[PDB]
């Protein structure tokens, strides 16, 4: 997974928030974004080291301040099968925040 | 003659939540023959000064 679009319209008329998370690095971001860009994606097994990715902004515009920070994901080493970890998330507005 | 600064929404269909802004224009008619033109009459336009 990777961020979350929040918005009215999806388009750069109001200030919409986008999340962008590096394998060392978050990014969370409001701002005035018209269409997220999807890179190419087309490689299952024949690429096994991933890179070629990210830059999927759109146009810059009147943006506030980021928080680049620690990431929040944590990775347990899989062993002997079924180890894997879920991730849960909640989002709300109460008096704007 | 002014600023001209004043631009205030005038009427809009939500009435606006605590610490809300809304950076948007409107054609607003309050319904009859659903118009988008920039004429007054019927197809008011808000952001008055």
């Amino acid at each position: 997974i990777r961020g979350w679009i929040f918005g009215t319209t999806l388009d750069s008329k109001t200030q919409s928030l986008l999340i962008v998370n590096n394998a060392t690095n978050v990014v969370i971001k409001v701002c005035e974004f018209q269409f997220c860009n999807d890179p190419f994606l087309d490689h299952k097994n024949n690429k096994s080291w991933m890179e070629s990715e990210f830059r999927v902004y759109s146009s810059a515009n009147n943006c506030t301040f980021e928080y680049v920070s620690q990431p929040f994901l944590m990775d347990l080493e899989g062993k002997q099968g079924n180890f894997k970890n879920l991730r849960e998330f909640v989002f709300k507005n109460i008096d704007g925040y | 003659s002014g600023n001209y600064n004043y631009l205030y929404r005038l009427f809009r269909k939500s009435n606006l939540k605590p610490f809300e802004r809304d950076i948007s224009t409107e054609i607003y008619q309050a319904g009859n023959k659903p118009c988008n033109g920039v004429a007054g009459f019927n197809c008011y336009f808000p952001l008055r000064s």
